[PDB]
Parts: structure tokens; C-alpha cells; sequence
């Protein structure tokens, strides 16, 4: 049992969710690199989404979300 | 030819499409137009900016856009075909614009590039110049920098460099 | 000129007009009697200004043979000892060496695979580099990624400008840090031995 | 001569809640001395980093002994490090205030409709300006399940357009004992509390908690009382082999930010210079970057080696030890 | 008036505006919808970068009007 419990949470912005901002494709659709011939979706603490293939490559340059300069981290 | 052997064993058994989306979705200012030599090939094209306001007002400056296969991840190579007296633009026609090199992120578009490109002419900045003499005059004397830019666009000598007339008609 | 056209027509694949298939590339090596992987074939590919390995474009082949002035394979082979002699005096050995880089990689990439670039180092830098094998042991151990262009390029200046025992070497100098990595790894083992070469 | 991570730990120790309760002028005099030391320090970015990271934990834990002291410090830091540094801090500072206010609004709302067993005090922070990280995989067993979705009700009444990411790693709660011989009372991390109803294999799954951290928790539970193996005091305690990890982490991040800084600088200078010898380059990068920190040259060099592959600069042919700018 | 704004995800968002409103406020509306901090945002209205303290009636923005969002721009 618990008489007293104090917890800590962070409110994050909820996002439209619809379109990869790197391929400018649709998230549910394949990424543009796969379209020319396993392609799945990755998320971030800012709630922005990308295909795995896009954001990974972006990270190899620098570790951030590209939209907001926030440090990049997966869900 | 080393790996030639390996290939044989595997023998016996468009990625943009993005620049497409950039161009479809393109929204041009009344000051900016683009050209295509080959309507089939979008990875090469030309941009023309005619500033309606600023020091460069009433002038024609044409830039070339070459889009590598590494797009959006790799930025377009753009250069200024027009000889111009500008701190961020060199007589060699290289352009200093953050979005073009270091601050490039593949969340951006040709639209973006166009806005920054016009922005040079709108807001010319002496900071980290390609042309040091231009940046110096811009720095200390705005009156003279203006007179200079004018003379540079009507055609004429400033220094030992003849600047050729770029005026829009 | 038609002769060259016929030879080329014997080498090229029916799908592409301009590109020479690999089946025909090894045919090409068989007629010169050499190995496909030979140093000389690399020198030829260097003379043709070839973009990448195993792959000869028509323009490469044609213009290469025309400035080599050979109407046949047999006329090319006799030009092989002519090419080898170019390296010696002011070079353009460097140009050959650096050529090897963009030649050996895939032209979608800025890097060079690590099991590769070893093979071509054992090819071109053989006899020019004593601890070359030590170098190969390095980075088969301590660095598992691809070779950077400038690193490749500068390894010649390593094999040339600095001593075997690495006396005149500076780690605070302008060398690639991977070269510095190697040297740091190197001096301990080599500074206790007396070179007989 | 402390120095900079340790000077930061020092400041933490000074401003933290202690059994001593330091008097104000003691706090202020100490802080002034710390800034005196800070002015002599070469790498300030490490100090700033640790200070911020700690200040986070202080504010989020209500563990600051004196608020006006903290405020005075942040004043001093802003005077030194400038606004851009203290921006994050300051927003952290106010965000805690509005967090306390929202918490009180929920207190007023707590005893009207349906009050329940937990006296429930939660502090919520921006997405955001706070250095913390996302929580690990979790379970949220039994009764607590009620409050969560209960909490997640009323924000929809205020502003429905926001999402709450819950840190269970930072959440603690109090428990009391009956079954054992002598009465005590224990505060435990929510991680600790979730274990209470087994073998670590099925325990991990049932609690959906990563085994790596699970071991970290159960080792510290065992060192107190009671993989395939079967299983005001207070038991919530920092883990030894862990939280050394976050130090490494922090130092890595400072390394990275330093790389970015350096690369930017050298680009600046190469364009300004057009051409320079390696020595002169390093010299300038140094004298230009000093006030923030003092980089080890193998870092400067890895930075050059990076700006080679990205084609920002090249090596002049025939000139050894000389670089030139590109485009 | 409700203005449409083209974001960097490749979509278009309509947002609530009064002509008297300063334009830095629209940045915040865009943060609220798109999760991009107003600190790094630049609003371009028909080719030019929108100001900050200047108002929306100073730009003569109507309810049919469309804004373009791009990241910060520096010449060098
Ligand atoms: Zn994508
Ligand atoms: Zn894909
Ligand atoms: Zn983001």
C-alpha cells in the first residue's frame, strides 16, 4: 500500500502525425529510398515521426531531431 | 579489378521523386522565376531573382541549381551566374548562405533555398564574407555601399573589376 | 579506327552500348595474359581514366586506347612497359595512387571498404612501405570502419616523408588522427628492433 | 583548484537541503567564492553542464534549502555566462512554480469529487527545458493504475491538446509496514514499489522492466533487506555502478557540443584566412574558443579530419602542413 | 480571420488570427500545432521574411492568405 506517492512527468506537444518531413512522403507509405528497388516508423520525444531510414541517416550527421534542435531519443 | 570474381557468383541466380514534390509544391514570389532546360530532368534548373526592394532593387540575378542524388540529405549546389557586388557572393560565383552548407537539414526544400537566396539581397550582411571589400564598405559606409551596388548593377568599374550590367527589363 | 570498334564490339555487352560488362572485362584481361587483379591491369585502368573497377565505359575505352595509340590488345601490351616507366620521374605516382582510391570504391560513397584498400595497398604500396603489413594488422584490430579519402592519400606521404622507426614523426602535426593512432600503436613494437633493410 | 565538476558538486552540496540549515550570508559568501573559483577555471562548459543537470534534480525534488540563494546564483551565472546559458535554467525555475500552482489547483479539485487513498502530489515540467530523459519500459501494477488515468482525465478539461510522458524512474512514494516484528516506515522509488505483490526472469516481464536496471534495483533491495533465481529507513537509494553511467554520459555530451563548436570556429577562420598552416589554424581555434573552454588538440584534429570529408577545406598540394578553404 | 500556413512536414495548417495581433504570436500558434519552438521559426509571407514586433495588419494578411515557415537564415 501507499499513503503518499509523488511522481514526475513531462508534458509534450501532440503532433498532427501524418507526413514524414524528410521524404515529404506519407509515414505509412514506404520511404523514398525504399520506393526505388523492412521500411518502418521511428518516433521521438518531441512526438515528431519519421521513417527509420530517414531519421537514422539524419542522425549519422548529427544527433538531434531535425525539425526542433532537441536531442534525439526513441520511444 | 579485384572484386571481379565475387560479382560473378551473384550473377548466376528514381529516388527523387522528392525534388518532384519540392517543385509541385513550389510557391514562387513575384520576384522569382525558375527555368528548366529539360522538362524531364528536374535535378537541374535555374532561378532568377529580381529584387523589388532593397539596395539590389530593379536588378536581375540568376542562380543555378544542381541537385545531387543525395537529396534531401545532401544539399543542392547552387551558384550565382550573375557577377554581383555582394558580401556573401564572390566574383567566382560562390554563394555564402547557411542553409546551403552547414545549417542544411533534410527537412527543407528548394522553396527554403529560394527564400534564403532572396534574403541575401533583402538583408545583405557583412558577417563572414566571401567578398571582403564589399563587406567592409557595407560595414562602414551604407551610403557608399549603395552607390557602389548601383554602379555595379548599371555596369562599370569600381576597382580594377569591371562589373557588368544586370538590370531587369 | 574500325578495328578498335570491332574489338570493343567483341568486349561490350548487348544491353548497354557504352558500358563493358565484367564477362568481357575478364576476356580483356585474358587476352593481355595478365591477371584481372594484377598491378598492370590497374595501371591500364588508370590510363583509361576509368571511373570504377570492373567497369569500362565506351568513352573510357575509346579515348584511352586512342591516346595510348593502340589499335589492338597486342599493341597495348607492348605499351605496358611504357606506362610503368612514367611513374619513376616526377609523379604522378601520387596521381596513380590517389586514382586507385576513387577507382576501388563504389561511386555512391565517400568511403572505402576495409578488406578492400588493403588488397590495393598490398598492390601499389608493396615494396614502398616496410611496416605496411603492421598497418594492415592495425585497423583490422583497432579500426573497423571504412578508409577516409584523405587518410588513403596521406599514407603515401607516410611511406615516403617519414622514417621507418618513426623518429621524425609528429602526432601534433597535420597527419590524419588515424595515422597518429597507428603510430602510437606502432612505435612501442618497432622501437625495440633493428631494421636490416 | 577543485575543480569544475567538483566545484559543481560543491555548489550542489551547499544549496541542497541538509540537517544543518545554512544561514543566508553563509550561502551567499560561499556562492561568491565559487564564482571566484569559476573565473579561474579553464573549461566552464563542464561546470555549467553539471550545475544545470543538478539544479534540475534539486528543483524537481524540492531539495533546495534556500530559494533566494538559488535565485542569487542564477543571477551571478547570468552575469558571467550570459543570458543564453541561464535561459534554460530560468525557464526550469519558473516551470517549477507553475507546476506547483497546477498541483495546488489539483489539490483543490482533489477533495471534492472523489478523494482516494494516495495523497497525490505530481510535478509537471516542460517537454522541454528539462535535461531529464524518457522512462524505461514499465508495468504500473494494481491500485496506482487508478490515479494515472484519473490524472489523465482533467488535463482534457483544461487543455486537451497535450500529451504527458511519465517519468517513473524519477518517481518516489512512501510505504508503511505491519507484517515484520518492529514498526518502521520506508520511502521507495516507484521502481522499488512496483516489485511488491518470484523469479527475476518472470519478474522482469510482469513488471516489464529491463533486466539491466532490474538487477541494479534488486541488488540495492537485497543490500537493504530480503536471472532465473527466485526471490523513515529508507530504501530508495542511488545505485553504485549506475549513475556513474550518467557522468560518462554528461562528459560525452560535453565532448559532442565541443566538436560542433570547434568545427564551426575553424570554418569561420578558414574562410577568414582562405589559407593557413596547421599550426596557425590551431593557434586561432584556440585563442578564439578559449573563453568557453580549452580543447585537446586531438579533438581539434578529429574536427579538421571531419571537415575534410565534408569538403569544407582541403590540403594545399606541395605545401605540407597547410590547409585552404573551399567555396 | 483563419490563415493557412505551410509547414516543414509538407502540410498546411489553418490558424486563428486577429489583424491587430503581433506576428510573433502566430509563431506560438504554430508551435502549439507543429511542436516547433517559436525561438527557431521564420515566417515568410509571399517571398519576404515576416518581422516579429510588427503586426499582421502591417503585412495586410487576409483570411485566404498563406504563410511559409522556414528555419533561420544567415548570410556569410
Ligand atoms: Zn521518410
Ligand atoms: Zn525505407
Ligand atoms: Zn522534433
Amino acid at each position: 500500500e501507499v499513503k503518499k506517492w509523488n511522481a514526475v512527468a513531462l508534458w509534450a506537444w501532440d503532433i498532427v502525425v501524418d507526413n514524414c518531413a524528410i521524404c515529404r512522403n506519407h509515414i505509412m507509405d514506404l520511404c523514398i529510398e525504399c520506393q526505388a528497388n523492412e521500411c518502418t516508423v521511428a518516433w521521438g520525444v518531441c512526438n515528431h515521426a519519421f521513417h527509420f531510414h530517414c531519421i537514422s541517416r539524419w542522425l549519422k550527421t548529427r544527433q538531434v531531431c531535425p525539425l526542433d534542435n532537441r536531442e534525439w531519443e526513441f520511444q | 579489378m579485384i572484386k571481379l570474381f565475387s560479382l560473378k557468383q551473384q550473377k548466376k541466380e528514381a529516388a527523387q521523386l522528392r525534388i518532384q514534390k519540392d517543385i509541385n509544391e513550389l510557391n514562387l514570389p513575384k520576384t522569382c522565376d525558375i527555368s528548366f532546360s529539360d522538362p524531364d530532368d528536374l535535378l537541374n534548373f535555374k532561378l532568377v531573382i529580381c529584387p523589388d526592394e532593397g539596395f539590389y532593387k530593379s536588378g536581375k540575378f540568376v542562380f543555378s541549381f544542381k541537385v545531387g542524388q543525395g537529396y534531401p540529405h545532401d544539399p543542392p549546389k547552387v551558384k550565382c551566374e550573375t557577377m554581383v557586388y555582394h558580401p556573401s557572393i564572390d566574383l567566382e560565383g560562390n554563394v555564402s548562405l547557411n542553409i546551403l552548407r552547414e545549417d542544411w537539414k533534410p527537412v527543407l526544400t528548394i522553396n527554403s533555398i529560394i527564400y534564403g537566396l532572396q534574403y541575401l539581397f533583402l538583408e545583405p550582411n557583412p558577417e563572414d564574407p566571401l567578398n571582403k571589400e564589399a563587406a567592409e564598405v557595407l560595414q562602414n559606409n551604407r551610403r557608399l555601399f549603395e552607390q557602389n551596388v548601383q554602379r555595379s548593377m548599371r555596369g562599370g568599374y569600381i576597382g580594377s573589376t569591371y562589373f557588368e550590367r544586370c538590370l531587369k527589363h | 579506327r574500325k578495328k578498335l570498334e570491332q574489338l570493343y564490339n567483341r568486349y561490350k555487352d548487348p544491353q548497354d552500348e557504352n558500358k563493358i560488362g565484367i564477362d568481357g572485362i575478364q576476356q580483356f584481361c585474358d587476352d593481355l595474359a595478365l591477371d584481372p587483379a594484377s598491378i598492370s591491369v590497374l595501371i591500364i585502368a588508370w590510363k583509361f581514366r576509368a571511373a570504377t573497377q570492373c567497369e569500362f565505359s565506351k568513352q573510357e575505352f575509346m579515348d584511352g586506347m586512342t591516346e595510348l595509340g593502340c589499335d589492338s590488345i597486342e599493341k597495348l601490351k607492348a605499351q605496358i612497359p611504357k606506362m610503368e616507366q612514367e611513374l619513376k620521374e616526377p609523379g604522378r605516382f601520387k596521381d596513380f595512387y590517389q586514382f586507385t582510391f576513387n577507382f576501388a570504391k563504389n561511386p555512391g560513397q565517400k568511403g572505402l571498404d576495409l578488406e578492400m584498400a588493403i588488397a590495393y595497398w598490398n598492390l601499389v604500396l608493396n615494396g614502398r612501405f616496410k611496416f605496411l603489413d603492421l598497418w594492415n594488422k592495425f585497423l583490422l584490430e583497432h579500426h573497423k570502419r571504412s578508409i577516409p579519402k584523405d587518410t588513403w592519400n596521406l599514407l603515401l606521404d607516410f611511406s615516403t616523408m617519414i622514417a621507418d622507426d618513426m623518429s621524425n614523426y609528429d602526432e601534433e602535426g597535420a597527419w590524419p588522427v588515424l595515422i597518429d593512432d597507428f603510430v602510437e600503436f606502432a612505435r612501442p613494437q618497432i622501437a625495440g628492433t633493428k631494421s636490416t633493410t | 583548484s577543485k575543480s569544475p565538476e567538483e566545484l559543481a558538486r560543491y555548489c550542489d552540496s551547499l544549496l541542497k537541503k541538509s540537517s544543518k540549515n545554512p544561514e543566508e550570508a553563509e550561502l551567499e559568501d560561499t556562492l561568491n567564492q565559487v564564482m571566484e573559483k569559476f573565473k579561474k577555471i579553464e573549461d566552464k562548459d563542464v561546470f555549467q553542464k553539471f550545475y544545470a543537470k543538478m539544479l534540475a534534480k534539486r528543483l524537481v525534488h524540492q531539495n533546495s534549502a534556500s530559494d533566494d540563494a538559488e535565485a542569487s546564483m542564477i543571477s551571478k551565472l547570468k552575469q558571467a555566462c550570459g543570458f543564453e546559458y541561464t535561459s534554460k535554467l530560468q525557464r526550469m525555475f519558473q516551470d517549477i512554480g507553475v507546476s506547483k500552482d497546477l498541483n495546488e489547483q489539483f489539490k483543490k479539485h482533489l477533495t471534492n469529487s472523489e478523494p482516494l487513498d494516495l495523497d497525490f502530489s505530481i510535478q509537471v515540467l516542460s517537454s522541454g527545458s528539462w535535461p531529464f530523459q524518457q522512462s524505461c519500459t514499465f508495468a504500473l501494477p494494481s491500485e496506482l493504475e487508478r490515479s494515472y488515468q484519473r490524472f489523465t482525465a482533467f488535463y482534457a478539461s483544461r487543455h486537451s491538446g497535450r500529451k504527458l510522458t511519465w517519468l517513473y524512474q524519477l518517481s518516489k512514494g512512501e510505504l508503511v509496514t505491519n507484517c515484520f516484528k518492529n514498526r518502521y516506515t520506508l520511502q521507495a522509488s516507484t521502481f522499488q514499489m512496483a516489485i511488491l505483490l518470484y523469479t527475476v526472469q518472470q519478474l522482469t516481464d510482469s513488471t516489464q522492466i529491463k533486466m539491466d536496471i532490474l538487477a541494479q534495483v534488486l541488488q540495492i533491495l537485497l543490500k537493504s533487506k530480503l536471472p532465473d533465481t527466485l526471490i523513515r529507513v529508507n530504501i530508495n537509494v542511488p545505485m553504485k555502478t549506475e549513475q556513474k553511467q550518467e557522468q560518462e554520459t554528461t562528459h560525452k555530451n560535453i565532448e559532442e557540443d565541443r566538436k560542433l563548436l570547434i568545427q564551426a570556429a575553424i570554418v569561420r577562420i578558414m574562410r577568414m584566412r582562405k589559407v593557413l598552416k596547421h599550426q596557425q589554424l590551431l593557434g586561432e581555434v584556440l585563442t578564439q574558443l578559449s573563453s568557453r573552454f580549452k580543447p585537446r588538440v586531438p579533438v581539434i584534429k578529429k574536427c579538421i579530419d571531419i571537415l575534410i570529408e565534408k569538403e569544407y577545406l582541403e590540403r594545399v598540394d606541395g605545401e605540407k602542413d597547410t590547409y585552404s578553404y573551399l567555396a | 480571420m483563419l490563415i493557412k500556413v505551410k509547414t516543414l512536414t509538407g502540410k498546411e495548417i489553418e490558424i486563428d488570427i486577429e489583424p491587430t495581433d503581433k506576428v510573433e504570436r502566430i509563431k506560438e500558434r504554430v508551435e502549439e500545432k507543429e511542436g516547433i519552438p517559436p525561438q527557431q521559426q521564420r515566417l515568410i509571407y509571399s517571398g519576404k521574411q515576416m518581422n516579429d514586433e510588427k503586426t499582421a495588419a502591417d503585412y495586410k494578411i487576409l483570411g485566404g492568405s498563406v504563410l511559409h515557415l522556414v528555419l533561420a537564415l544567415r548570410g556569410g
